């Protein structure tokens, strides 16, 4: 997320046995640390 | 404050600039570097003035 130009960021890990249709299971996400950078992003782009 | 001998030159001030007649409005907490040319209703100048 991008909200006054702080970037948040929330990871989790959570064991599952299944390729696709994923569950209905419920797992909230928590926070590790805060980026306040101050910038504006608009395109985004994954690496593999 | 005011500046009588940090940016007052002698041969004028042509590092800074101010947008009057572009209609892209600066909205907060925003910023935009570029210098693109004001079109008046037809042809569209966007640097070819």
């Amino acid at each position: 997320k991008n909200i006054d130009g702080y970037f948040k960021i929330y990871s989790k890990h959570t064991p599952i046995n299944l390729v696709r249709d994923l569950p209905q299971g419920f797992s909230a996400l928590e926070p590790l640390v805060d980026l306040p950078i101050g910038i504006n992003i608009t395109r985004f782009q994954t690496l593999l | 404050w005011n500046s009588n001998n940090l940016d007052s030159k002698v041969g004028g001030n042509y590092n800074y600039l101010y947008r009057l007649f572009r209609k892209s409005n600066l909205k907060p907490f925003e910023r935009d570097i570029s210098t693109e040319i004001y079109q008046a209703g037809s042809t569209p100048c966007n640097g070819v003035e």
